[PDB]
DNA sequence: GAATTCGAGCTCGCAACAATGAGCACAT
DNA sequence: ACACTGCGAGCTCGAATTC
């Protein structure tokens, strides 16, 4: 049972890791998917922890091992036509996406500058608290 | 260079095998002499073995 | 559903929440508005509202028709309250049933039988010339920093800890905290500090002979887990506030255990700690007033000489 | 007591029951009208054990249709001793209630060399020579020339049992494993073949898990028995490795080369069926020739199948049939002990094995030994990965299974390894009038440095002076007897002698005897005897041994034996074998276990099975520390079981290690107080 | 009426995570 | 074809007194 080609299969390598009817044959590695890590959808599509698994319908993922490691633990795998459907399911439309990262791109140099006048008026504090007493 | 790893761990298996053979020796009656040095035999057999496959 | 483990807060027969919790103004998280959803349409039965006084603010009161419920019970400690708002709570929740006599419970055991002191210090000569001079606000510094407020908290530590008494000293206006708990190095907790840290000089404090005081500052003015004081040390806390002196008792009564009350006299915390007395004393408890201790002067109280008096004047005034 | 469940009479042998363990029952009910299986978790050994057995043999007067037999699976036959005299005691309490008697007959089932008679083959001490010396009196062939009934060898035991052991069956009265030869003795039958005959028809069957978890035994004993029976397997924490060796065969160059004697003394028996001898001497070649590499360790599970029909040219159609030939070529021959061929079968069962079962099987071959570059000890291991290959005609053969433990760690662990659908999957909890266990986690040490047990984190002295300074003040504040588990022998000997060459050990033995618990039985048992002496005295002992030994599995600490139990590190296994590197690349793929979560889960069922070791009873008390920081965290603390954790606040969980004293002396004074 | 001081809580981003040992019960 | 559990940041309240 298929949608995209209709066709009747036992198993492919989809169906078994995401739930997704489509066969084997075609498979599109570069056509409709692409195979986006977990931390790929946490700055980009701008995600929580509270979307890929307590949004129903909850979609899963496919352990691997780390590339520049070997040996310390996993690299978490999903679907990239199930992320981009539910970051329209959870941000309205396309095109509130984008617009929300303009307020949030710019809170990480705003605390580069507050950063940098904190450091301003505690080290002036040390000094003008000497000269203002008497 | 694994035979000077290897003469270390035998050398305080004899003293920690020590060990409970004195804690029988604070308690009641005594522990067997050929038993405790049976397994302490059976724990040099590898260790002189090893002993020539780096002398 | 305190937002930290929440142990599937979604059909349950107990939910034990906080205040902000329920009536949180902002935009929630999406947990939260999952369980908010099942908890406004669910009717319950026997509302437990801890904390009774803090109800009849602007936003806690919000949650009383957020949250639908048939029987509402209000448990407290000290109902008084300033701002006259406890009138208000006869209609929020209802009359008042029973309120505990507090001599009786002392004279059956129930509750520890407090001491209530209330020593007051003289001012030193070199303090009191700029108090007089200035009305805004730095002089509320200048008597919680009385150099003779100093030698009757370390003569009041060394007289307990020579008796194996579990010492609390309460200091509010937190810049007079670091000041009087690194000059006898002791252990304070400075209310920005941590969770973590908060915990482990929390219990030191129990279960171990050694480390006797600790120096809080306005974070005991709840119902926390404070492990069992026996004496309690208050330094120049909030200004006119009847119900922190009756929060601060309750540290205590968890003559067997008795808490002071250090008052630089001459200045405007003596009106502030006879308005806060004024609740006490209308369940029965004696305050007494301690002019002179037991031999102050004849032990190695800090604060000796006066240049060393002359340098902590320089350090409060250079604050402003 | 006619107790009442939400549909049955159950009659409970007791007069209290604990508000958790008639929720028990329930939660059992609900399996077994749903004829489904069930993954339960309690605590205790008894009254867990009386409860189980209370539901279950009243459930089957209720409905005699639906359940009639009930298999008890336990680890091993002190348990099924005990689990028999529980039930008497269940049964004398309904011949009192109702003053009749009863069709009810209840065995209990182990190995030939405990039930048995005849006194020349009953004091052999291995237990695969008493096979042997009673295959030699009873085989086919051996009562061939006992049909004349002559003067040659037989066992009287067994030709009495055939001629008078099959018109009359057991009538009732629950037998042990010692009733049952008490009844074979003054009948003069077999016990053995009395309790196989009789398995049959029973109502209660207590035997150990080999007679329905391994393959070649399940066939044999349970395969006819029942096709509506309820199994229980108890105290199935690792009930995954069971299922693991059982279906597993190890071969070497010690093994391999016994078999080049018995393919040569069955050389010398065919001149006084030979293409099966230039088989197996095809066979044991190849099998040499793969061993005979120095090499890389490779894997390939169904290409050594290819190769062995590349230089060899042997297919796996005969192959399938190579243990069972063999079995066969043996009878003919008229072997007399069959315990001398065993490496020759064990060569056979690894051939019907690679030919089979390939789907989540591994050959590993390793050449380069442990830690050693060039040591001449070869060994290929045929390991299986898959733990639902020996439970799945369990888990299809049968009405409903139970797996319950006190220990199942998470619960949805065990249906994911093995393939199944449970319909409770519940967890429980003890109820108690006291606090009677005061878990901690001794993080950092007295100078505020991390005490863990890793491996880079070992060989530094900040940490086993940490250790040490633990062990000395906890043994002055512990009343009589402190179990320390070690994470291997390789650490808890290279820190005992790292304290004694410090001034730590001379410190310890002031307050308690250190007794040390070593890998050979002879010096284990002694020093087992002399603990439990030092605890009934006032010297107060020290048992400090290894994590996965043979106390931490067998030897129940009662109360005043090993009142703390201090778990000196996370007891995890080498992770950085090749047949567990390789069973986690199986676990990965399939299942989407990660392979970090499945180390800490195997490492959690350890260290809270030997912790819960300490509480046996309604009035027994016990600390347990937990000494080491990595226990802190939430996907290792969260792992170890609901009635240990719902004692564990966020006080006792990185404690230092005199703080950890404090908490350690205000409980047990707190403990010691009459109710 | 609109600031303060010091406290509280809930969201959420930030940065960087780990995993080392050793043996007897059950079938013809 | 990287990344778990802890933790200070804003945000918004509170009690009580101030400016
Ligand atoms: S046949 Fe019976 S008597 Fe003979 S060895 Fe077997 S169990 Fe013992
Ligand atoms: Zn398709």
């Amino acid at each position: 049972i298929c949608e995209e080609c209709g066709k009747e299969f036992m198993d492919s390598y989809l169906m078994n890791h995401f739930d997704l009817p489509t066969c084997d044959n075609c498979r599109d590695a570069d056509d409709k998917h692409k195979l986006i890590t977990k931390t790929e959808a946490k700055q980009e599509y701008l995600l929580k922890d509270c979307d890929l698994e307590k949004r129903e319908p909850p979609l899963k993922f496919i352990v691997k091992k780390n590339p520049h490691h070997s040996q310390w633990g996993d690299m978490k795998l999903y679907l990239k036509l199930q992320i981009v459907k539910r970051s329209l399911e959870v941000w309205g439309s396309q095109e509130a996406l984008e617009e929300a990262k303009e307020v949030r791109q710019e809170n990480r140099e705003k605390m580069k500058q507050k950063k940098f006048d904190k450091k301003v008026k505690e080290l002036r504090r040390a000094v003008r608290s000497s000269v203002w007493k008497r | 260079k694994e035979n000077s790893n290897a003469a270390i761990i035998k050398r305080f298996n004899h003293h920690s095998a020590m060990v409970l053979a004195a804690g029988l020796r604070k308690q009641e009656a005594q522990n067997e002499q050929t038993s405790e040095p049976s397994n302490m035999d059976g724990n040099s057999g590898d260790a002189d073995c090893f002993q020539p496959a780096v002398k | 559903f305190t937002s930290d483990a929440k142990d599937k807060p979604i059909g349950c027969s107990v939910a034990i929440s906080t205040y902000s919790m329920l009536g949180h103004t902002t935009k929630r998280s999406w947990e939260a508005e999952r369980v908010m959803e099942w908890l406004k349409t669910q009717e319950w039965g026997l509302m437990i509202l801890d904390e009774v006084h803090t109800i009849p603010a602007k936003m806690f009161r919000r949650v009383l028709t957020i949250v639908q419920a048939h029987c509402k019970l209000g448990l407290t400690a000290t109902l008084v309250r300033e701002d006259d708002k406890i009138v208000d709570l006869n209609f929020l929740i209802g009359p008042k049933l029973y309120e505990a006599n507090w001599m009786e419970l002392q004279n059956n055991g129930y509750i520890a039988k407090v001491q209530c002191a209330e020593v007051w210090c003289p001012m030193s000569p070199e303090f009191y010339r700029e108090y007089v001079a200035i009305k805004t606000k730095k002089r509320i510094l200048l008597y919680t920093m009385n150099p003779n407020k100093f030698r009757a908290c370390q003569f009041l530590i060394k007289f307990h800890e020579r008796r194996n008494d579990k010492i609390i000293v309460f200091a509010d206006n937190v810049f007079a905290l670091k000041e009087y708990a690194i000059r006898l190095n002791k252990p304070y907790i400075y209310g920005p500090t941590s969770q973590g840290e908060r915990m482990q000089i929390l219990q030191n404090f129990k279960h171990n002979p050694k480390i006797n005081t600790i120096f809080i500052s306005k974070v005991g003015d709840t119902s926390f887990d404070l492990p069992e004081a026996n004496v309690l040390i208050q330094i120049s806390s909030h200004g006119g506030s009847r119900r922190q002196e009756a929060q601060r008792l309750g540290r205590v009564l968890r003559y067997n255990a008795f808490f002071y009350s250090l008052v630089s006299q001459d200045t405007q915390e003596m009106a502030y700690s006879t308005k806060r007395q004024r609740f006490l004393v209308d369940q029965g408890y004696s305050f007494k007033v301690i002019t002179k201790l037991a031999g102050m002067e004849e032990e190695d109280l800090a604060f000796s000489t006066k240049e060393e008096q002359q340098q902590l004047l320089q350090k409060v005034l250079a604050a402003t | 007591m006619k107790l009442n469940v939400d549909g049955l009479l159950v009659y409970f042998p007791y007069d209290y029951i604990y508000p958790e363990q008639f929720s028990y029952m329930r939660e059992l009910k609900r399996t077994l009208d749903a004829k489904g299986h069930g993954v339960l978790e309690m605590p205790s050994g008894t009254g867990k054990t009386v409860s189980l057995l209370a539901l279950i043999m009243a459930y089957q007067r209720a409905y005699p249709l639906e359940v009639t037999k009930l298999i008890y699976c336990s680890r091993t036959v002190p348990e099924i001793e005990k689990v028999i005299e529980e039930l008497r005691k269940l049964l004398n309490f309904y011949e009192k209630q109702e003053g009749e008697k009863l069709p009810f007959l209840g065995l209990a089932l182990s190995s030939r060399k405990n039930l048995c008679i005849h006194p020349e083959v009953t004091p052999l001490r291995f237990g695969k020579d008493v096979d042997g010396k009673c295959h030699s009196l009873t085989a086919s062939y051996v009562r061939a020339q006992y049909q004349h009934d002559t003067s040659l060898p037989h066992c009287r035991f067994y030709e009495e049992f055939d001629a008078h052991g099959r018109e009359v069956p057991l009538p009732a009265g629950i037998y042990n494993l010692d009733d049952l030869k008490a009844l074979g003795r003054r009948q003069g039958w077999c016990p053995y073949f009395l309790a196989r005959y009789s398995i049959l028809h029973a109502n209660v069957v207590v035997y150990s898990y080999h007679y329905l978890l391994d393959p070649k035994i399940a066939d044999l004993v349970s395969k006819e028995l029942a096709r509506k029976a309820v199994v229980v397997f108890d105290e199935a924490h690792n009930i995954d490795n069971v299922c693991i060796d059982s279906m597993s065969v190890n071969l070497t160059r010690r093994t391999l080369d016994r078999c080049q004697g018995n393919l040569e003394t069955l050389q010398k028996t065919v001149l006084r069926a030979e293409h099966f001898l230039g088989f197996l001497r095809r066979l044991l070649e190849y099998v040499k020739w793969r061993l005979r590499v120095q090499h890389v360790v490779q894997e390939s599970p169904p290409a050594f199948l290819s190769g062995l029909a590349q230089r060899v040219c042997i297919q796996r159609k005969p192959l399938r049939f190579c243990a069972e030939r063999l079995r066969s070529l043996l009878h003919t021959l008229e072997i007399t002990d069959l315990a001398d061929f065993s490496p020759l079968t064990l060569l056979a069962n690894f051939a019907t094995l690679v030919s089979t079962y390939a789907k989540g099987f591994t050959i590993i071959i390793e050449p380069f030994d442990d830690r050693t570059p060039t040591i001449a000890n070869p060994i290929l291991h045929f390991s299986c990965m898959d733990a639902s290959l020996a439970i799945k005609p369990v888990f299809e053969r049968f009405q409903s299974v139970i797996i319950t433990s006190g220990t199942l760690s998470p619960l949805d662990i065990y249906p994911k390894i093995l393939d199944f659908h449970p319909v409770t999957m519940a967890t429980f909890t003890m109820t108690l009038a006291r606090v009677c266990l005061c878990p901690m986690i001794i993080g950092r040490g007295n100078d505020q440095v991390a005490i863990s047990s890793k491996f880079e984190t070992r060989e530094d002295i900040a940490v086993i002076r940490n250790y040490g300074n633990l062990l000395l003040e906890m043994s002055a504040v512990v009343p009589d007897g402190i179990v320390a588990f070690f994470t291997s022998y390789q650490y808890m000997e290279s820190t005992v002698a790292s304290w004694y060459e410090q001034g730590i050990l001379e410190n310890i033995q002031r307050n308690k005897l250190l007794f040390i618990e070593t890998q050979d039985g002879a010096e284990t048992s002694v020093a087992l005897e002399k603990y439990q002496e030092a605890c009934e005295n006032g010297r107060g002992a020290i048992l400090l041994s290894v994590a996965r030994g043979k106390v931490s599995e067998g030897i129940d600490f009662v109360h005043h034996y090993g009142r703390a139990v201090i778990m000196f590190g996370v007891p995890y296994v080498y992770t950085q074998s090749r047949i567990l590197k390789a069973r986690l690349e199986y676990l990965r793929d399939q299942f989407q276990i990660r392979e970090n979560d499945f180390l800490t889960f195997d490492a959690m069922r350890h260290a809270a099975q030997c912790v819960g070791r300490a509480i046996r009873g309604k009035t027994d008390y016990g600390l347990m520390v937990f000494a080491d920081k990595r226990f802190a965290r939430g996907d290792k603390r969260g792992k170890l079981p609901r009635w240990i954790q719902e004692h564990l606040t966020d006080a006792n969980l990185n404690l230092t290690v005199d703080e950890g004293v404090q908490v350690a002396k205000y409980f047990l004074r707190q403990m010691a107080q009459p109710f």
